[PDB]
């Protein structure tokens, strides 16, 4: 019911408040007649000095731990009382889910941005009807992959699959319906420096595999057959152009790619060697 | 110090600085002088730290005491501390040291 | 008429109605005439007694 | 214990000055107390002489 | 080669240290120099490298601290940690 | 039970009693001689033949640099790491699932422990004020700052005779921390 | 000269005696809370930006920074940063008219002045684009300075 | 640094005496007082400038821009 | 005194709630909003009170009633005075002890 | 700079200190405060009936504080309450009550 | 002195603590250069150009400049920003804060006997608040809707007798915290005890 | 006069057989049950 | 009475 | 050796200058040979990263300990830099030397209090 204070100049009254705010003097003044509009200005920086709504919401809580001078009997009685009131809210799954997701993300050495994006995705899904289960592993893996796709990061399905055994198929279905959830609440180039880091290659081979990846994306023929094989055959050609020796077996056992696949792509790639030269 | 002998009660080894600041001091004397300096600093620091607490206790101890319009020193509750301020009714800004000529002098000078 | 920039000047005016007009942005208006009963805030000139103190 | 601290102390000192034992180890021989403390623990402050 | 040895504060209880080498070791005056001790002690086991090393880093900047009182050496040692200068070149 | 408290008490006398020397069985004669030595020092101090043991002697004091501190810290963090790894093992064999080396051994315990302890003043309140920002006011401020030694809270503020050649007799701050801070 | 007072030669001061340089570094960083709100270094426009400081924004470039060499004074914004806002979150004063963003720049100190020495931009650990500024100012020895 | 211009008292120009000064020191191997006596400085107000100068620009130039 | 104090009034039954003019909250950057400690304490009193009423409405385990009663007594006790001896200390989620009213009226440089 | 009031202006003389009776607390308060949440579910305004609802005081200047109106620089504040279903003790009186328990009978109350 | 001899001879003097360098030797070395061996030197006045009666100790000395400067210390506040908690002037020079009028200063003002300057310094110069209290109960429950000149006090049936008092905002914080602590700070403008 | 007396006594405290000085002043003001040097003067 | 800083020429002319 | 793993995933060598400019932590990775066995009961049938450790400057693990003068001028580090400190979040942190009492030494003290104990023989026993 109203409750909206609007400052106006009773002497000017010619336009909505086009005023200036003097913070050093603690006043707000009309920039026309020079008449002050308010005195004793409050600050927002000063009250913030002593001190998450995006995830926790408006819920408040306080810990009970042991005191300087106290008994261990009272600490247990207070914690057991909270253990009986923990059923009053169904938010125990968010803290445990964020704890295990925190352990997995900390185990994958991913930045905090992907962690916050994955936690935000799991908070958007949470406990809806279209999820209908998945045993808490597939929503966590798919949430990590979603938070990876949102932060412009690249992680292959075999990497998260190497972390969590989600049986692939149910992972693909849960990731699909999860993507539908995200669409209802309204790029292979990044993989090259990662595999070049796995092989320890110079920067010229990395950007050479970048230009080779883009050009091979423009030439068509085969189109891709999943971008991983295009990446490994691109790095394979860019490394067979120089003299640093890795052969096909070592790069096939390190990047987990079939030798017959990198040779099958190396055949047609060697056929398109003409227009792939940068200098 | 480990530079002298044991059971030495000579004044030089026990802390006497026979040199002056014009010709410099020896190490075994500059060390003791440093001990005296640090002791002086610590003592001054403690005297100040206690002086502040004493000052607060005196200020908050004597605060609500004044003199009303009857020449009687009493606090806010009416409790009379002194019937006359300073037992004479004189401010501390107009008193000067005077000599009493009644007791001074001998009996022959008194009668003279 | 001197302005807040000069030392022999003022900063704020207080009309008898209990309202303060700042000298800044008041020059855009033009003229400000004083009347009997107002309170003009001036700068610290000479012969102004102020308390001087040193802690503690 | 040992019934000959003179020759033993001379041996440990001669071997301590040659560089065999780490010079950071400080050995004391209290005569009146009739003790011989050996300190090789970390944290002691020493100075060359 | 056995020419210099480290001594802590525990071994210092059982050694006799000499200040200046060429002043207390050999066996035997202008009034401007300071008066020193004698060399009656014979069993000098060790000798001080130099007495000026007993001071710290801040007190080392003091010129002629012997002719100055100790609390001034302390105050200067405290003001030496905040004077303007050039800490590094980079 | 008494039969277990007599052997338990004997194990206390063989292990917890005097942790130094050793903790094996059979060293009771040695510890008897050392105990009689401590009683000889106590009664020998009671006969006014020896003064009270001085605690201000600088030789009886031990300093701790990054070595000991990181030894305690890395020790506790390593213990926590082993305990957590074993917790993951018991969870794995108890819940009957597959094992993974990425979920058992975590790196944020050691990284967060070392980074947090060397980041904040606390060394985990036990200890505080251990890590301070480097003073780059001048060169002698950095030299005198790195060699600065601290003493946690006889009179420890007064300069003792055992500080000859080890602690600077002049370089000391003024105020509440006077004499507690020392310089090499 | 009484009570530890000193008289210094003015001609010696004018020739550069005890004159020193002071370098103040202002470090700013853009952050993202839940990826939905992203702080961006840019030059705030006086038309659509709310909560804008009264300082001048003519010394900023297109990226919201001051190039080194530009003489700056107090109450001057060195690094311009804006934060996205929601229309139905506050709606305070004229927030329903500016629509766009809210100012959150880091200006220079009120009493300070000098010449910007060096400005550099770099991504930190988690990839957040932060910028460090360094302004130099010669402090001529004054009467109130201590020696 | 890099040779103070003029002097901090008298006001005589000294910046053109550094190159010669070093030249007299590294070539003739003379002392500091003799070189300062050859440059023409007769007052210690100037002498403290050249005698107590700490040229740090040489250690500054060794950094790549 | 009947008009001012009663032993029945010494036992707390209803609790006054102070306005934000006493505990001013902050909304910084519209996404980082901080609430005062007394606000969290009031939230604890509400959760313990509603929990105790729910446990006392349907059934009576006799033990959870005493645990919730001691929990509410602990939230009110720490709300009035957190620094109570012999009792556990309530700590905020940031890592600092809960600021109570008694702490605002006890230490130096506070309200007095 | 505050707004004028027609109430008679007087000084503050005698000050009486007493305990708060629960009936007087319920007579002074205006809200019950039942929801432990701070702000509303829409992450804006106030919870309306919670820890900080417009029935109490407000800050941020722009808000009007429903039950005083005016502004934050004028609002003295407003009081809520909490009606407990189980009586609790006050810390600063735990001893005193105990002494009362040692001064009166525990049955006939004499 | 040794700095003067070092500035004349051209060799930096050794200023080690424990050496054999005496003052007489430095006086002789300075005497060899023509100046007075005791460091004195005949000075002339700058205003009149007349010789001074007493010779002045004159010579170079190494000095250092500290971090303390006046440009980072001088500050004045005249009506600025207030804190959010106590609505009092903030703390700090960067936040445009005012000086603290502590307890000892107030005690000095009492020692001088100036009560009007104390009242003005603790009200108009800092914070001054206006509140309404009720006649029956001395609590701040008087709802004041003075846009139509209307008042109430909840819980004691009053719409006529309402008193107006000017107290500092910190005192109102104290009274509201006492009311939040189940303590009644009842205020009465009349003397009932007499 | 009370504040003037408290200052007239507290100011000399800053310049500071039986014990004298600040500890003795503490024992006098606190009215301690035991002194550092309980001595008499028997005439 | 001054710091001997010309030890490089003395050591170079002596060794 | 000291290293830095960025946000995109690339890990490269770290220098103290870039560590101060990027507000990073001058640390080095730590690995451990973790051995696993399965007994079935005495019938018996990996280089894992454990965490980073901050490296003090001018130390045998830092790159600057083996650098020369001109090399330090190339890395933009003054040769007068004494080192001996850590770098966390672009801040130069120093670990002040702590002081404590020693152990395994028999000590005796007096009790001037009206306690029935006259002398106390304390000895803080602990392993090495
Ligand atoms: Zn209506
Ligand atoms: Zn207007
Ligand atoms: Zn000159
Ligand atoms: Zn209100
Ligand atoms: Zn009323």
């Amino acid at each position: 019911p109203n409750l909206n204070i609007v400052l106006t100049c009773p002497e000017c009254k010619v336009y909505p408040p086009k005023i200036v705010e003097r913070f050093s003097e603690g006043d707000v003044v009309c920039a026309l007649c020079g008449l002050v509009l308010s005195d004793k200005l409050v600050d927002t920086r000063s009250e913030w000095r002593t001190f998450n709504p995006l995830l926790d919401g408006n819920n408040l809580s306080t810990r009970i731990g042991k005191g300087e001078t106290t008994d261990m009997r009272f600490t247990k009685e207070l914690n057991k009382a909270q253990g009986k009131n923990v059923m009053d809210k169904k938010d125990n799954e968010v803290q445990a889910a964020f704890a295990k997701i925190t352990m997995l993300c900390d185990a994958a050495e991913l930045p905090k941005i992907v962690k916050d994006c994955a936690k935000e995705a799991y908070k958007l899904c949470h406990d809806e009807k279209t999820l209908k289960g998945k045993s808490m592993e597939s929503i966590m893996a798919a949430s990590i992959l979603i938070g990876c796709r949102r932060a412009e990061v690249a992680r292959t399905f075999k990497e998260i699959q190497s972390l969590i055994h989600v049986k692939t198929k149910e992972f693909g279905k849960t990731l699909n319906i999860m993507k539908n959830i995200l669409r209802g609440k309204s790029q292979n180039l990044t993989y090259i420096p990662r595999f070049c880091s796995h092989l320890g290659l110079p920067m010229q081979v990395t950007t050479s595999a970048e230009y080779t990846a883009k050009k091979c994306k423009e030439i068509k023929e085969i189109a891709g057959k999943s971008p991983i094989t295009i990446a490994v055959v691109s790095i394979y050609l860019n490394i067979l152009l120089f003299q640093i020796p890795i052969t096909a077996a070592k790069v096939g056992q390190t990047l987990q790619v079939t030798e017959g696949t990198i040779k099958s792509g190396y055949k047609i790639l060697y056929e398109h060697r003409d227009k792939l030269v940068d200098p | 110090l480990p530079h002298f002998s044991k059971d030495d009660y000579s004044p030089e080894s026990k802390g006497f600085v026979e040199n002056s600041y014009l010709r410099g001091l020896t190490p075994q004397e500059f060390f003791f002088h440093a001990m005296g300096g640090r002791e002086g600093l610590i003592d001054t620091a403690v005297k100040t730290a206690e002086t502040g607490y004493i000052q607060r206790r005196l200020v908050k101890a004597l605060e609500d005491i004044m003199v009303h319009y009857d020449n009687t020193t009493r606090n806010s509750l009416g409790n009379v501390i002194q019937f006359i301020y300073g037992e004479d009714g004189m401010d501390a800004a107009h008193i000067e040291k005077q000599s009493l000529d009644t007791i001074g002098g001998s009996d022959a000078a008194f009668e003279k | 008429r001197n302005g807040p920039n000069e030392h022999p000047g003022a900063k704020y005016v207080i009309r008898d109605s209990g309202d303060r007009i700042d000298l800044r942005y008041s020059k855009r208006a033009g003229d400000i005439q004083l009347q009997y009963g107002w309170k003009v805030e001036r700068h610290i000139m000479d012969n102004d007694p102020v308390l001087f103190n040193r802690q503690p | 214990v040992h019934r000959n601290p003179a020759r033993l102390m001379e041996t440990l000192r001669t071997l301590r000055r040659k560089g065999d034992i780490n010079p950071e180890v400080s050995m004391i021989r209290d005569i009146r107390e009739k003790e011989l403390k050996i300190f090789t623990d970390a944290g002691r402050v020493y100075r060359p002489l | 080669e056995g020419l210099v040895e480290y001594i802590d504060a525990e071994e210092e209880e059982s050694i006799l240290i000499a200040m200046q080498p060429e002043d207390l070791e050999p066996a035997e005056v202008d009034p401007a120099k300071r008066i020193r001790v004698s060399h009656h002690a014979t069993t000098f086991t060790h000798c001080e490298i130099h007495p000026s090393m007993i001071l710290g880093v801040a007190a080392s900047i003091i010129p002629f601290p012997d002719h100055n009182q100790s609390p001034r050496n302390t105050y200067q040692s405290a003001m030496g940690k905040q004077a303007m200068g050039v800490f590094l070149t980079n | 039970k008494k039969e277990k408290r007599i052997q338990y008490a004997k194990d206390i006398l063989q292990k917890e009693f005097l942790p130094h020397i050793t903790q094996l069985e059979g060293f009771e004669s040695r510890k008897a001689f050392f105990l009689g030595y401590m009683i000889n020092r106590l009664l020998l101090c009671a006969l006014d033949r020896k003064d009270q043991d001085d605690r201000d002697h600088f030789g009886k004091k031990r300093l701790d640099l990054a070595g000991p501190l990181l030894a305690q810290l890395f020790k506790t963090l390593f213990k926590k790491l082993t305990k957590d790894i074993f917790r993951y093992m018991q969870r794995t064999v108890e819940e009957a699932h597959d094992f993974n080396m990425k979920l058992a051994i975590n790196a944020k315990t050691i990284t967060s422990g070392l980074k947090y302890a060397l980041a904040t003043g606390n060394w985990g309140s036990s200890r505080a004020g251990v890590s301070q920002v480097l003073n780059r006011y001048t060169y002698s401020s950095t030299l005198s700052h790195l060699r600065r030694t601290n003493t946690p809270i006889a009179k420890p503020r007064q300069l003792h005779n055992t500080h000859w050649g080890l602690v600077c007799p002049a370089e000391t701050p003024e105020g509440q921390a006077c004499g507690l801070v020392k310089n090499l | 000269n009484q009570e530890d007072s000193m008289i210094m030669n003015q001609s010696s001061i004018d020739r550069g005696l005890f004159r020193s340089l002071f370098f103040r570094s202002y470090m700013d960083q853009e952050k993202k809370y839940g990826m939905s709100i992203t702080e961006t270094f840019e030059k705030p426009q006086r038309t659509n930006t709310l909560r804008m400081k009264h300082g001048t924004y003519d010394k900023l470039d297109d990226d919201g920074l001051i190039a080194p060499g530009v003489r700056v004074s107090g109450e001057d914004v060195i690094i311009g940063k804006t934060t996205p806002i929601s229309p139905d979150e506050e709606e305070l004063g004229q927030r329903t008219a500016y629509h766009s963003k809210r100012d959150a720049s880091t200006p220079l100190r009120s009493t300070e002045n000098g010449i910007v020495d060096q400005v550099l931009v770099t991504t930190n650990q988690d990839g957040l684009k932060f910028v460090k500024v360094r302004v130099r100012t010669t402090k001529i020895p004054q009467i109130g300075d201590k020696f | 640094m890099i040779v103070p211009v003029r002097c901090f008292s008298c006001g005589k120009v000294v910046g053109d005496k550094w190159e010669s000064y070093l030249n007299l020191l590294q070539e003739d191997e003379l002392d500091e007082g003799t070189a300062l006596s050859r440059l023409g400085l007769k007052r210690y107000c100037c002498r403290r400038m050249i005698l107590t100068h700490v040229d740090l620009i040489e250690k500054f130039l060794r950094y790549n821009p | 005194n009947e008009v001012f104090s009663r032993p029945e009034w010494m036992i707390l039954t209803c609790l006054p709630v102070p306005p934000p003019p006493v505990r001013p909250s902050i909304s910084f950057n519209e996404s980082q909003r901080g609430e005062d400690d007394l606000t969290f304490k009031l939230a604890d009193i509400l959760k313990a009170n509603i929990s105790l009423e729910t446990l006392e409405h349907n059934g009576a385990p006799h033990h959870a009633i005493e645990e919730a009663e001691s929990l509410l007594q602990f939230h009110v006790a720490t709300y009035m005075d957190n620094d109570i001896a012999g009792q556990p200390q309530a700590l905020q989620k940031s890592g600092r002890p809960v600021k109570s009213i008694r702490a605002r009226l006890k230490g130096k440089e506070g309200r007095i | 700079g505050q707004q004028y009031s027609s109430a008679p202006l007087r000084t503050v003389k005698e000050v009486q200190f007493g305990l708060f009776s629960p009936e007087e607390v319920r007579a002074i308060s205006v809200a019950k405060i039942r929801f432990p949440e701070t702000m509303d579910e829409t992450q804006t305004r106030a919870k309306i009936g919670g820890l900080n609802d417009p029935r109490l005081g407000s800050i941020d200047r722009n808000l009007k504080c429903q039950t005083c109106q005016e502004g934050m620089n004028e609002c003295p504040g407003h009081f809520g309450h909490i009606d407990l279903a189980k009586p609790v003790f006050h810390v600063g009186f735990i001893a005193k009550i105990k002494k009362v328990c040692e001064c009166v009978c525990m049955h006939c109350g004499k | 002195l040794l700095s003067k001899v070092a500035a004349l001879s051209g060799n930096e003097g050794d200023a080690s603590p424990f050496t054999d360098i005496t003052v007489e030797g430095i006086s002789k070395l300075l005497r060899e250069h023509g100046y007075q061996s005791r460091g004195f030197e005949v000075m002339y006045n700058g205003h009149t150009g007349k010789k001074l009666m007493a010779q002045i100790f004159f010579g170079p000395t190494y000095y250092q400049r500290l971090r303390h400067m006046v440009d980072d210390k001088i500050h004045a506040r005249a009506r600025g920003p207030m804190q959010v908690l106590t609505r009092q002037p903030v703390e700090g020079r960067s936040r445009d804060g005012g000086l603290r009028f502590g307890e000892m200063e107030r005690d000095c003002m009492i020692a001088h006997g100036a009560a009007s300057f104390l009242k003005e310094r603790l009200m108009e110069a800092s914070d001054a608040f206006r509140v309404h209290i009720c006649g029956i109960c001395g609590l701040m429950t008087v709802i004041a809707k003075l846009n139509h000149n209307q008042f109430e006090c909840k819980g004691c049936d009053n719409k006529i007798d309402i008193y107006q008092i000017h107290i500092p905002y910190a005192a109102k914080l104290l009274f509201q915290e006492l009311m939040a602590m189940n303590i009644t700070p009842r205020l009465y403008t009349d003397r009932s005890r007499d | 006069v009370g504040v003037l007396a408290a200052q007239s006594i507290g100011e000399p405290a800053t310049q500071m057989k039986v014990t004298s000085g600040v500890p003795r002043l503490k024992e006098i003001l606190n009215v301690a049950k035991n002194m550092k040097t309980p001595s008499l003067t028997v005439y | 009475f001054i710091k001997r800083d010309r030890m490089r020429r003395n050591f170079l002319r002596m060794r | 050796k000291p290293m830095v793993n960025e946000s995109d995933g690339v890990t490269h060598a770290l220098y103290p200058q870039e560590a101060r400019l990027r507000n990073l932590t001058y640390s080095s990775g730590l690995f451990v040979d973790v051995k696993k066995r399965t007994y079935e009961l005495k019938y018996e049938l990996g280089k894992v990263f454990i965490g980073r450790l901050p490296i003090m400057l001018r130390s045998k693990n830092c790159y600057l300990s083996e650098a020369t003068e001109s090399d330090l001028y190339k890395l933009k580090e003054c040769p007068f830099d004494m080192g001996g400190y850590f770098i966390i979040n672009g801040s130069e942190k120093v670990l002040i030397a702590q002081e404590r009492s020693a152990g395994n030494i028999v000590q005796v003290f007096k009790k001037a209090a009206p306690s029935p104990i006259s002398h106390v023989a304390e000895i803080r026993s602990a392993l090495e």
